[PDB]
């Protein structure tokens, strides 16, 4: 369901980091706990944000017209 | 220099750790707040949709577009649509972007904040540039689409502050602390056994002298020296989000005098 | 639905003035100023400063009810000293202190290196 | 230039008028949708 | 926040926090009468009866439906339909008086017995407001 732009809690941009995070996982083979720390997502308000998003949009796209 | 002094600890392009010293808490706070809420900035605020086949519904997208940070260096030379004299809007009060995306790729095509396209004359001024800090430089994945999915809309960014809606806030988190060693006794730690042991010390305990038993209780002890850290989203240079903060607040305190004036005529 | 307009938080509506000063009848030489379209930000500060003019016998402010962007400020001063002035000073002071804080923040900043 | 209705599966602009059968020119799939408006719709951005 | 009520960060609600979508679907068919008497989907008016609604029919095309991008509201008619009886008695469907939003998807099908089957779908985004439950 597409990444949230910015953190509900503190407003700090977060719409870009989606793809980066997803590779710092599949590629760079890192753990979430830090893959996030890497993307600069310091405190939990922003963390809980990425760490939790459920990119449903994909399953959506996969339909048709 | 003369009154309330500063002393920037670390400092970057996105944060500005620093020590506001010899001020009034009220003031430290006033500024603290002004930063979060009343600093002018630009953002998309109207979205005309010509075509959308995405899976995301119109307003869904529209919503996001408002959060995609935009350039706001020279915002202070762009007027508020509401004060400008045009029947609605002009280059004198707004920026106009574009967005057209087509699922050409055989594999999920991506719409990014970079795909925006200013169409209004930026009358020569830093404004309306989809702020990018992305590594590849695409910033803010607006949305995705499949095969023949199309998405054509137009945007119209205007001035506006955080009180009107958050998407105009430039701040986004601000660290604020003071008197790390509870010396003024402005709190009362909860504990099971030992306060000191169970409650972590702050990275700021350093920059201030520890308590030391014996000494009685400093009651006349007020509170100056605040360990702040002003982050930013980009729309404005972290330094500014502090100067303009400092300024904006100043103007408000100003208008109050000016008010006391016209009110003096009668 | 019954939502007030977001901008009403700061745009003075048709025929309202930021300030409005009414003389408190309860005590002598003291007044109540209503600040329209404003909040704690401004209030708490003008209250603090106002709390230094040692010729200011009383000073406090309150936001009537969250729903409404506005607050009342009661200022009581020593004889022969009119509070309107007391408010004036406290205002200026704040400006002056801020200005300093600005020059100074800029000083330190210019003398820095980013990474 | 212009259209009106569409095919739920084999998405293909179609249309017609009264008693023109409610099927598609290929897929019988008797469903059919109605394609957006000419009128451009605007949206608040908050 | 007293008595089981809470305070909710406005800013967060803005940046999104808890917004939702909301669809609803009105539906209609063309009655048939053994002795070939049928209703129709159209944008009527006067023509004897006046037995029609009060909501703008305008948002109505000629198939007696609303284009999918249209913003609807009050009791505008979402579907035009007439019944023959002895000339133009209405049978159109206005939007639920209390709701309002944007037409989202219209669709026209046949129903076994070959009559015109149609369903409209309006969508609304509902942002968390003060009386809301969580
Ligand atoms: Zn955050
Ligand atoms: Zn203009
Ligand atoms: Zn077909």
């Amino acid at each position: 369901m597409i990444v949230p732009v910015r953190c509900f809690s503190c407003g700090k941009v977060v719409g870009d980091k989606w793809e980066s995070y997803l590779n710092l996982l599949q590629e760079d083979e890192l753990d979430e706990g830090t893959a996030l720390s890497r993307l600069g997502l310091k405190r939990y308000c922003c963390r809980r944000m990425i760490l939790t998003h459920v990119d449903l949009i994909e399953k959506f796209l996969r339909y048709n017209p | 220099e003369e009154g309330p002094q500063v002393k920037i600890r670390e400092a970057s392009k996105d944060n500005v750790d620093f020590i506001l010293s010899n001020v009034d808490l009220a003031m430290a706070n006033s500024l603290r707040r002004v930063m979060i809420a009343e600093i002018p900035t630009l953002a998309i605020d109207s979205v005309e949709v010509e075509t959308n086949t995405t899976v995301l519904a119109d307003e869904f997208i529209a919503h996001r577009l408002g959060l995609i940070p935009l350039q706001s260096m020279d915002i202070e030379q762009l007027e508020y649509s509401r004060d400008c004299f045009c029947e609605d809007h002009c280059d004198k009060c707004s920026v106009v972007l574009t967005l057209q995306a087509f699922g050409e790729s055989e594999s999920t095509t991506n719409v990014y904040s970079k795909d925006l396209v200013i169409v209004s004359n930026l009358m020569g001024r830093n404004i309306g540039h989809p702020i990018i800090q992305d590594k590849e430089g695409n910033g803010v994945l607006i949305c995705k689409l499949r095969k023949g999915q199309e998405l054509k809309l137009t945007c119209v960014a205007k001035k506006g502050i955080a009180k009107e809606h958050a998407k105009w806030g430039p701040a986004a988190a601000i660290e604020f602390e003071y008197d790390p060693w509870n010396k003024l006794k402005h709190t009362d730690y909860w504990y099971e056994q030992d306060s000191a042991k169970e409650w972590p010390q702050s990275k700021n305990c350093e920059y201030e002298d520890p308590p030391n038993e014996g000494d009685p209780f400093d009651y006349k002890a007020q509170a100056d020296t605040f360990y702040m850290n002003v982050e930013s989203v980009g729309s404005i240079p972290v330094d500014q989000v502090v100067v303009r903060g400092i300024d904006t607040l100043q103007k408000k305190v100003a208008s109050i005098l000016l008010a006391l004036t016209q009110m003096d005529q009668d | 639905m019954n939502a007030p307009d977001r901008f009403e938080l700061f745009l003075l509506g048709e025929g309202e003035s930021k300030l409005k000063i009414d003389p408190d009848t309860k005590a002598p030489n003291a007044v109540v100023i209503t600040f329209e379209k404003e909040d704690h930000t401004l209030g708490n500060l003008i209250r603090a400063e106002l709390l230094n003019d040692r010729k200011v016998l009383f000073a406090a402010y309150k936001v009537e009810h969250p729903f409404f962007a506005r607050f009342k400020l009661r200022i009581q001063t020593t004889e022969g000293y009119d509070p309107k002035d007391a408010l004036k000073n406290a205002c200026n002071s704040i400006i002056n202190k801020l200005g300093a804080l600005k020059t100074n923040f800029e000083t330190e900043w210019n003398l820095q290196t980013l990474a | 230039a212009t259209l009106k209705y569409i095919c739920a599966e084999c998405s293909s602009k179609l249309s017609l008028s009264r008693t023109d059968a409610v099927r598609c020119k290929d897929c019988g799939h008797r469903i059919l949708l109605k394609a957006r408006t000419k009128r451009l719709v605007q949206f608040e951005a908050r | 926040n007293q008595e089981d009520s809470m305070i909710m960060n406005q800013s967060s609600i803005d940046r999104g926090l808890f917004r939702s979508l909301f669809f609803r679907s009105y539906m209609d068919q063309e009655k048939k009468y053994g002795m070939s008497i049928t209703e129709t989907f159209e944008k009527p008016q006067r023509t004897n009866t006046l037995r029609m609604k009060h909501g703008t029919y305008d948002k109505l095309d000629d198939d007696g439906l609303i284009a999918p991008g249209v913003r609807v509201s009050g009791e505008d008619v979402i579907i035009g339909k007439t019944t023959p009886i002895s000339s133009k008695r209405d049978a159109s469907t206005p939007l639920r008086s209390t709701e309002n939003g944007i037409v989202d998807q219209v669709l026209v099908t046949t129903n076994q017995d070959g009559l015109k089957f149609v369903k409209v779908r309006v969508r609304t985004t509902k942002i968390p407001q003060i009386g809301d439950k969580f």
